[PDB]
């Protein structure tokens, strides 16, 4: 509309820096605000810029405003996994409630987690109610590995997902596969992705 | 200084009446309704400068607004259409330029409700091989067979919610991609240290809040009415 | 030696769509600028209308007002919304801003607002405030406007810095239109009074500049006390008009003269005998 | 809402047969929306010019209409004014005196 953001989306590795642009044609431009929205969640205000050539800081986030150029940037130092969000540029056209907010369509950012100690393995877990129904868990692989989809109509395979065990300072990837089909075993599941040859398969 | 919305999540039928509520105790004069759609910023629908006042914003068609009080601001859809499927944000604010935003309301309108089904929730217990190998224990939760894909999944440990060590699929997968009314499945993981799982006093529960029909929706089918409900599975740690 | 500079804004709001804003600018009683609603830019109405401002400064200034005009429009429309059903269309808003000069390096600025023809709000020091007699509902509008720090900063600059600095330029650029002398031309006429036996004598005086003028009916050395002098009326060529009337007995018109005094005559009065 | 005052007067001394300028000064009215016409024998004159509208210290509006004219014996000149405050348009005729 009157606020353009760029890039539309980007993928960075944990710990790397990145910079997000915002360009607008809103008149007048009283202030510009940057918002973080996690997938699902609501809008968390990061910082607001007000002056003709303003600069703002907030933890690992810093920002600039050039009202002449009608241009703002948002820097993130040393990205963490929780920076995975959509970042939204908002320009307000009054210094009061008489104003309207002008919303950018946001910038999607994905952060690739650093896996320190890969211990790739496939485990079988049994259902607590019916102990002959089970899932397979492919876990502890590093982010170089991508999980491919079901080579079948009756087998189900989720995409990879990271969990952070905050206190142990430990993060891990994992995917789940399951099926009802007669001849389904965990050695079979994931016989589809490029599994790291050194993956643990307990008998 | 914050704003609440109800409900969080709503499944309606085309031609239904739908009321999305917003509530703030900041004593702010001014409340605003927005909607968010991918490829778009937030867009203003209606807003208010006080009890008694409602005012058209940029995209008011299909919506009425209501401000019965300082506290409450409603958005009403007298005749719902699929094109109103969206996430809806309410906000409030004083004379200043800051607007304080609600947590949001995910709304889905549908051609009919005949397919709506709550999930079946199962919990899978961590493997011995895992435990011995890594000294960590992963629980896995499966919600399966539900429709539409409006579920909130959470983990609870001893009746307190946990977030650390948790991850839930970003989206649900379809049980049957060949059909448009396909059911969904979703999975999630919680990883705990072996010692934690090996304590027979720790109670683990996997909870799925399902959004479906209500008490005023008519249901003609034989099966149990698929109402908004919770479904969960449980396990205790074992030595 | 004491000139006032007035930016006068007129805004009308018929309903929720219709609106217009025109303003005119005066220095004393000479018009320096015009800005019709129908015009994107401000029009000069004197060769010296820019005073001693440079183009870059004028362009910049004219730019911020352009933005103001549009902004001001949306703002009022929005205040109405905040206050209704309390207050509603049609609405008239008038602004008088500017400053007055004193023969030191001295000056005072003002910026007054009327609403429906009544003076209600002024900018004073660092904020808008209501004046004595104003209705209390205006407090919300004021609370709001005052929340806008950027606007107050801009308005302070205009009143404290820009305006005087501007005007002092104008006063130098504009002497000799300001200090111009135009000679009056006078003529006599007579009309019946509403009294059943009387005659009203009229001494028309037109074409003079500056404004200060003395007109009196005389019978020799005698100033006729019953002279009623009319309101000063403008001419299109930026001179003034005024007449003075005297009630007289029918047949007592004998030997009366209208006497005119003005800076332009160099002290040879106009005396017109009947 | 306030009722207009209308004054009509020539720029120069009137003489039959001499081009002159006829002024119509309209003051003291509110709202500022107003309609003014200058009449030659009760007919709209085309070459009528308006000053910009303005207001006085007391917030009341005024505007100066003027047109080129040459006065004669038989001819009549007036200023007709329509305004929300009026029940009916007000017409004031020029008169030398
Ligand atoms: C030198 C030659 C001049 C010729 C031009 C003639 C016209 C001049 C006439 C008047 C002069 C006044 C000067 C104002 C300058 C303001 C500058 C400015 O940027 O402001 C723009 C602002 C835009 O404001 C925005 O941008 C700014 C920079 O542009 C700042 O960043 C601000 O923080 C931001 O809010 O618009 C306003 O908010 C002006 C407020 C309107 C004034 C009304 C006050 C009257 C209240 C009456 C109450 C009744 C309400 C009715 C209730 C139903
Ligand atoms: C500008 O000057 C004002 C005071 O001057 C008066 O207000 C102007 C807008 C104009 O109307 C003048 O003719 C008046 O003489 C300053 O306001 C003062 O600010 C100080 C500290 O900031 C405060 O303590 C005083 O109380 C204020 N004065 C009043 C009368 O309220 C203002 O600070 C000046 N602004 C700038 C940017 O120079
Ligand atoms: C006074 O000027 C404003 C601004 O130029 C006019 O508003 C415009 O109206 C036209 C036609 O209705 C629109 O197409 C423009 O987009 C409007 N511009 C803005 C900025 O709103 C307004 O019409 C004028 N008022 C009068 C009475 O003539
Ligand atoms: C708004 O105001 C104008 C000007 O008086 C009027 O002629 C017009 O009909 C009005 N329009 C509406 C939609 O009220």
């Amino acid at each position: 509309t009157q606020v353009e953001q760029s890039p539309q989306s980007l993928v960075v590795r944990q710990g790397e820096n990145c910079v997000l642009q915002c360009n607008y044609s809103v008149t007048p431009d009283n202030h510009l605000r940057w918002f973080k929205q996690d997938t699902g969640k609501g809008l968390v205000s990061l910082t607001v810029l007000v002056d003709q050539k303003d600069k703002t800081s907030n933890g690992r986030y810093s920002a600039t405003l050039d009202k002449d150029a009608k241009h703002s940037t948002l820097h993130i130092t040393a990205t963490l996994l929780d920076d995975t969000a959509t970042y939204i540029c908002v320009v307000g056209d009054r210094g009061s409630a008489l104003g309207r907010l002008h919303f950018g369509a946001g910038t999607q950012l994905i952060v690739i987690p650093d896996i320190q100690n890969p211990d790739p393995a496939v485990y079988q877990l049994r259902d607590s109610k019916s102990s002959d129904k089970s899932v397979c868990l492919f876990t502890d692989f590093d982010s170089q590995t991508n999980v491919s989809q079901s080579k079948d109509s009756d087998v189900y395979i989720t995409d990879k997902c990271v969990l952070d065990m905050r206190s142990m300072d430990f993060k891990s990837n994992s995917a789940v596969a399951w099926s009802n089909k007669s001849d389904f075993a965990c050695a079979n599941a994931f016989n589809n992705s490029i599994i790291p040859e050194d993956t643990f398969f307990p008998s | 200084a914050a704003v609440t919305q109800s409900p969080r999540n709503k499944v309606a039928v085309t031609g239904g009446k739908v009321t999305l509520s917003c509530n703030q105790t900041n004593n702010h004069n001014n409340m605003y309704w927005y909607r968010q759609d991918t490829g778009h910023g937030l867009r203003l629908i209606h807003y208010s400068y006080g009890a008694g006042s409602t005012e058209k914003g940029d995209i008011p068609d299909g919506y009425k607004a209501s401000r019965p009080s300082q506290e409450n601001f409603s958005l009403i859809l007298e005749l719902a259409t699929p094109s109103q499927t969206s996430v809806y944000f309410c906000a409030s604010g004083d004379e200043g330029y800051t607007q304080y935003f609600g947590p949001g309301t995910r709304l889905l309108v549908l051609e009919d409700l005949r397919n709506v089904t709550p999930p079946k929730v199962s919990l899978f217990e961590p493997s011995k091989a895992e435990i011995s190998h890594t000294q960590k224990a992963t629980l896995v939760c499966l919600a399966t067979g539900f429709y539409p894909d409006h579920v909130e999944l959470s983990w609870w440990v001893n009746g307190k919610e946990v977030h650390s060590g948790v991850c839930t699929d970003p989206q649900p997968l379809k049980e049957q991609p060949a059909l448009n009314d396909s059911r969904y499945s979703l999975s999630s993981r919680l990883r705990v240290s072996a010692t934690f799982w090996q304590n027979p006093r720790n109670h683990f529960r996997c909870q799925v809040q399902f959004y479906g029909l209500s008490e005023n929706d008519e249901w003609t089918q034989d099966r149990a009415k698929p109402v908004t409900q919770i479904v969960s599975a449980e396990a205790w740690g074992r030595a | 030696k004491n000139y006032t500079f007035r930016c006068l804004q007129m805004s009308s709001f018929a309903n929720r769509s219709w609106s217009r804003t025109d303003s005119v600018v005066w220095l004393g009683d000479l018009q320096t600028h015009r800005w019709s609603n129908d015009s994107a830019t401000i029009s000069f109405t004197k060769p010296w209308s820019q005073g001693k401002l440079s183009n870059q400064q004028w362009e910049k200034l004219q730019h911020m007002f352009q933005v103001y005009r549009v902004s001001f429009t949306r703002d009022i429309q929005e205040l109405v919304k905040m206050m209704s059903p309390k207050e509603d269309y049609p609405i008239e808003i008038q602004l008088s801003a500017g400053c007055e000069m004193y023969p030191g390096n001295a000056s005072e600025s003002f910026l007054h607002v009327a609403f429906q023809g009544k003076y209600v709000v002024r900018f004073w020091g660092t904020s808008w405030q209501t004046v004595p007699g104003a209705p209390s509902w205006l407090d919300l509008p004021i609370k709001v406007l005052n929340a806008d720090q950027g606007t107050s900063a801009t308005v302070q600059m205009l009143l404290n810095d820009t305006c005087p600095l501007f005007v002092r330029g104008l006063l130098e650029a504009g002497k000799s239109d300001l200090e111009k002398q135009e000679k009056p031309v006078a003529w006599l006429s007579s009309v019946p009074s509403s009294a059943h036996g009387h005659r009203q004598l009229v001494c028309h005086v037109s074409g003079f500049y500056p404004k200060p003028v003395w007109v009196m009916w005389m019978r020799g050395d005698q100033e006729q006390q019953g002279t009623h002098r009319g309101d000063f009326l403008p001419n299109a060529d930026e001179t003034w008009y005024l007449q003075a009337t005297l009630d007289v007995e029918a047949g007592e018109e004998a030997g009366l003269a209208c006497r005119v005094k003005h800076s332009s005559l160099g002290g040879q009065d106009i005396i017109l005998y009947w | 809402q306030k009722t207009p005052q209308i004054q009509v007067y020539s720029r120069h001394p009137p003489e039959n047969g001499k081009p002159n300028i006829l002024n119509c000064y309209v003051t003291q009215f509110h709202p500022p929306h107003i309609e003014i016409q200058m009449l030659k024998n009760g007919k709209k004159i085309p070459k009528v010019e308006m000053s910009d509208m303005s207001f006085s210290k007391d917030w009341s509006f005024y505007i100066l209409a003027h047109t080129e004219f040459t006065p004669t014996e038989t001819d009549t000149y007036a200023c007709r004014v329509k305004h929300a405050s009026m029940a009916e348009p007000k017409t004031v005729y020029w008169d030398r005196d």
